């Protein structure tokens, strides 16, 4: 492997040779942003619940960005539901769901961005390239919104039109991109269980799993969306995630000061 | 199955090499485009070409990630679109931006009687991890927007005349062979390059109306025009929609 | 009196109670829409809705302001208008911005019969104070654009027959008796509830152009093409304007 | 009143109901910049002018940001009017003219921003919003357009086609918006007379006055747009202005010192 | 030479002191424009007049370089297009804006019979050092539009009859001598005030299609209908681009 | 000359009078950001040539902008040149080609802002404008892409369709505008030869010569675009041009510190 002969093979090949794609793969791994936390405030476990949820958590970040850059993306929750409910029974595909998702999680990133906006925090389109307010310590931190921007371009999943990449996937693929050092899911449960913990009353705690662990026991589709789970496997620079209880005061401090609260999911 | 937003729809995808042989290619298919357009309602995307693989030499040298990569390519195929689309001018069609695409393409395509596009997605920084090559190239992007309009048609315009066995142009073109037809599923257990992207093959398998791709030679002119008539001159490619 | 900019414009707003009901509210709606393109130049704007009312619930418990739930009601009506031109999509109509509709109308209708837009006015953050919910809602914004254009004509669907003397789905539904017509003036030094803005009461009193708008049940087939066409299905409002 | 009363009849009536517009009156305030000033720059009294006015206003503007955050606006002006004229002579309406003044308000505020680039002051879209410039203390301040959003939603006034909602209402409604501290109106008069000024020899000046005495006097319509003092007596957060004279040297400084100069106007 | 991309343009330039006098020159051109309509294929592009003139007065007593002033003034035509565009709505004009007009024109021209913009070019702070004053106008913005899309014709509509051998209504009105024809060289080796940018001249010189622009008195009824057939009614501007 | 008479000049007049275009050039002259620095990353010089170009460069840039403020202008480069000749061969006119090269100038700036955004260094679209970041010590840079905003205006040159004002000229028009103090050129060789250094083996260094001095011995299409030279003779802030070679270690930094490297081109 070398600079000339993948030089080569980039002009003479098909990008889907073989060939090319090893050669590729040995090319040197530039982090853009490896001081930074990717953290999703999930849109129905917490921002739908109001100012119980939404206002210990904004204390929270306003004390965390004094020592952790943050990237704060916003969940879009049940008003999305609600539209994917209407346009899924007038027969609309995956990829117009797609857009009617992403105006719900921009409603949640606008009301989060209005009570950070006296701290200094700002609401961003293009977080991980919003190079000032993330190297200010005076800011130290971002929101975003956590759709992705397929829109129309939204690869369906095997059944129905709900889209299978939503705001647990754009979160994800922000800090994989980046190449963040942690990403932190914040939701309403203290983490993975055995069932689900809602409709189900002997559900065993689960600290730690991988994903092919996940798979074998029927918990692919659970407390994560299951299209997020086969990106980590894949990922190169984010190989681990955790899940935890944005509603318990202090959880989200006390990750991010490396306490083993909620669930960690391994990639391997 | 979803219903088809606009069924009258013809999605054609010129492939960015086709545009890289400059006039002596683009001349012709100017001119074979013109005829069509009192025939059909064309939505005319446009590939990358070798200027993405300079960028991605560049950009793989300065150790960028994938997603990175994907909106510099993409680039590439928006201003072929913007060459191709200046050519037919003088016929009423103009460039339109993704957003408009995705929105308004309804009430462009009833004010004219096509435009140009790029045929990248708008995965940008958000495309999927695991080759340091952008996956989602311009043959998926192509698939996944007549897929969800429920177009027609797809078809597929290159600088061979299909899919071979091996790379007719590599080191191994003396056991290449034509394939007349072939399906998704049995190109995607293969190994080896193809003409169009290996995600495309991905893309078919959850698809809901389009049921063929037929992939044709941009090089040789009246094929493109065979092709959107549905005559077989190329290579085509089942997708596994089943018909009614 | 100023000019009319657009005096072949009938203007035609969709209430969000009415989008809330689904495909079984919708799906007639989108076909007598679509037999009344070839007889009229239509503006389709769509309102807001349930989903608003749920931004409202939460956008209060974190104690934000009036101007801050403005835009974010407004949302759910561009939503709305995005679902609608989706399902016309095929007939060559599609949803346009607010930019586009203040200053593009005219080049926009001469390429297709229809377009749809967003009922709710851009006041955003410039939101007038006062109450803690946003006065200039969706049937305020419908009737500004109208009066502006000089329009033929502003019809208000609804999933109600139209202004009775009561909530007709309330507490005191056995007091309310159907209005079969009133004017601006007597609607709006009455106390309790409206299917309509009471904003909307004030810039009628400010109107130079429309004298009547007419609010008929979208429920009923039939009501929005008799109501276009000038026939009393509903409830007749006067705005005070007077003609010639 | 609870938040699950006011739930129920959000989704069980109409937005017009009194009942629920009761219940929401009742409803937590939070104010997104509280410890902020909104200042307007006068297009006519000042900006028109040129060098002797603008110049010695700057200098009070970079010296004021070392303790004062500041949101400046600017007024349109005698080229607004000059297209206010010719519009109107057309006939045209007065949502075609509210968009006509805009373009004006925003040449003004590129003028000011230029001037003011060399100290880190930037021109925004956005101020309320533009949360990083005023949380360093380096910068402390933005520059914005002070016309309203409304375009041809334009509210008409009652009589002609000038639109109602110019500058000084939209600098008003976005210290009401953001619950701003002070709103301060820089003008070419030490503030509010008897009669008009420059036409009048024999006014008498007003250190203050409320709203209704205003308009038992005639004076509705005088230094200020006589629709921003019917805002000024809805308003949850500001509920007093301050007119003062921007052609007098440290006028502006002094303001934000709490000197009285100038003429206080209140709500109430 | 290049080719032609929209050959079946024709582009007309308004002054913006034709504008600035009011509905009392605005009106009666509006309904020769309308006339115009069923005739041509329009590119109406509108210029700044005196509202420049008093943004420069300021900028210029504020010290700002000229790469400052030019936005400013582009401002003032855009405003005046808008104002054109208002009056010509009901026929299916409206305004569009420089990306629209650079990449999108033909879309535009395919829907209604014509559009307006701004005449300005978009130069910003990217304007030529040398002079105070902004140098690449309106005249000049309009010539580089129509030679770029080699349309048919550029015509500029003045309020004056055309070009004198002195300012008619300045200090020399007396030994001012009217020219029914000149070439592009024989004015840019002239001295003395001109009713065109100086700048126009110059990109005459690089010209590759329009051969001849003539200037003519708006403020005449008839006169801009004439022009547009090739009648001899104001001053021809030999651009030294020579026939075949 | 006075304001009064430049005012009625300004009313009275054609802006092409003589009497007019002398009283303007009389006004006062402001320099928007007089301590800023443009620099121009080469496209084919530096950045085409990948990692053992840039790497260095962007390390001499964050290590500069602690001393210095940056504004940093990227080229185009061998894409532009494909473009340009995929175009000219179809029979395109300039101001097409001049779209055309500028998003090959925005792909080297975004690869570039990605390299740098760790140190807080952003990409902007209005550099002279970016006033925050140029005014905090911790950023004091920003990177822009060097194409100007011709477009389909573009002045076409006497002969071809090749635009002849591209990122040279852009990004001297920048330093200009805004009256910085100087104005660099980072390419790849020492600086000006007697000739081309690359095809000839007997060129002489030139360390200091004048634009009228170039012409006079054929010089004038060289190391800079013939156009940005006459540019240069028109200036009113920047006289002087310096031309450094990139892949020299240390050579930015060396001529920001007031060293006499690579060739010096005056106006006059
Ligand atoms: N099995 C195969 N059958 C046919 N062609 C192949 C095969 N494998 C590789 N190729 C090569 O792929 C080339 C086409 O390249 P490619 O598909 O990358 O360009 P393109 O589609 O025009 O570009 P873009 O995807 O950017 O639009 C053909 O010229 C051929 O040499
Ligand atoms: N006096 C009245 N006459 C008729 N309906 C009334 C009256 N008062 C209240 N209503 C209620 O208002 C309801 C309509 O609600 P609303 O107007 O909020 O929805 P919408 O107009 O569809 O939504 P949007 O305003 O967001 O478009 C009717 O179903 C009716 O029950
Ligand atoms: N040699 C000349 N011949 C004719 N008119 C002249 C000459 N020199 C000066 N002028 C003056 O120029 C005036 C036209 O002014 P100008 O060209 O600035 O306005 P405009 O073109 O309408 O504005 P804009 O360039 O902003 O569109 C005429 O009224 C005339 O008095
Ligand atoms: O991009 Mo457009 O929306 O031709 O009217
Ligand atoms: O939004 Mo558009 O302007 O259909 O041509
Ligand atoms: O500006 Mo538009 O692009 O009328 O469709
Ligand atoms: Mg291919
Ligand atoms: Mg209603
Ligand atoms: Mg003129």
């Amino acid at each position: 492997n070398s600079t000339a002969e993948l030089e080569e093979l980039l002009m003479q090949r098909s990008l889907t040779d073989p060939q090319l794609q090893a050669a590729a793969a040995a090319a040197a791994d530039f982090r853009i942003l490896p001081d930074a936390t990717v953290i999703k405030i999930g849109g129905q476990s917490v921002i739908d619940r109001g100012r119980a949820a939404v206002y210990p958590l904004v204390d929270e970040i306003v004390a965390a960005r004094k020592n952790h850059k943050l990237l704060i993306g916003t969940g879009a929750g049940t008003r999305a539901r609600h539209l994917y409910s209407i346009a899924a029974g007038l027969g609309l595909p995956a990829g117009v769901l797609a857009q009617l998702g992403s105006s719900v999680a921009d409603q949640n990133a606008a009301m989060l961005g209005q009570l950070l906006a006296k701290h200094g925090i700002p609401v961003v389109g293009g977080a991980g390239l919003s190079a000032v307010p993330l190297s200010l310590a005076e800011v130290n931190a971002v929101v975003f919104s956590g759709m992705p921007p397929y829109k129309l371009w939204m690869r369906p999943a095997a059944e129905g039109v709900i889209p299978p990449y939503r705001t647990d996937a754009g979160c994800f693929l922000l800090a994989e991109q980046f190449g963040c050092k942690q990403m932190i899911f914040v939701k309403d449960e203290d983490g993975l269980y055995t069932a689900n913990p809602k409709t189900s009353k002997d559900a065993t705690f689960i600290p730690r799993i991988s994903v092919d662990e996940m798979k074998a026991k029927g918990l692919h589709d659970s407390i994560l969306e299951f299209p997020v789970l086969d990106l980590l496997q894949s990922a190169q620079h984010v190989r681990e995630v955790q899940v935890v209880n944005g509603l318990v005061p202090g959880n989200l401090t006390r990750a991010l000061a490396g306490e083993h609260v909620g669930t960690i999911i391994t990639a391997s | 199955r979803p219903i088809r937003l606009l069924p009258w729809l013809q999605v054609v995808k010129i492939g960015g090499r086709v545009m890289d042989r400059g006039a002596d290619a683009i001349l012709p298919l100017v001119e074979e485009l013109r005829k069509l357009l009192p025939e059909h309602r064309l939505l005319i995307l446009t590939g990358a070409g070798v200027r993405a693989r300079h960028v991605f030499s560049v950009g793989l040298d300065l150790g960028l990630p994938v997603g990175s990569l994907a909106p510099l390519a993409a680039s590439e195929a928006g201003q072929n679109g913007h060459i191709l689309a200046a050519m037919l001018a003088s016929e009423g069609v103009s460039y339109v931006e993704h957003p408009t695409v995705a929105d308004q393409l309804a009430i462009h395509l009833s004010a004219t009687r096509a435009v140009v596009g790029s045929a990248f997605p708008p995965y940008h920084h958000h495309e999927f991890p695991g080759s340091r090559i952008p996956p989602h190239r311009a043959d998926t992007g192509a698939f996944l927007l007549a897929d969800a309009f429920g177009a027609a048609g797809l078809t597929i315009v290159e600088n061979v005349d299909g899919i071979y066995t091996a790379d007719p142009n590599g080191p191994d073109r003396g056991q290449a062979r034509f394939l007349p037809e072939t399906s998704a599923t049995d190109l995607a257990k293969s190994e080896g390059p193809l003409p169009v992207d290996r995600a495309l093959l991905d893309v078919m398998a959850t698809a809901r109306h389009i049921e063929r791709v037929q992939v044709v030679n941009g090089l040789v002119p009246g094929r493109l025009t065979a092709a959107l008539r549905g005559e077989h001159v190329g290579t085509l490619i089942r997708t596994g929609v089943r018909p009614a």
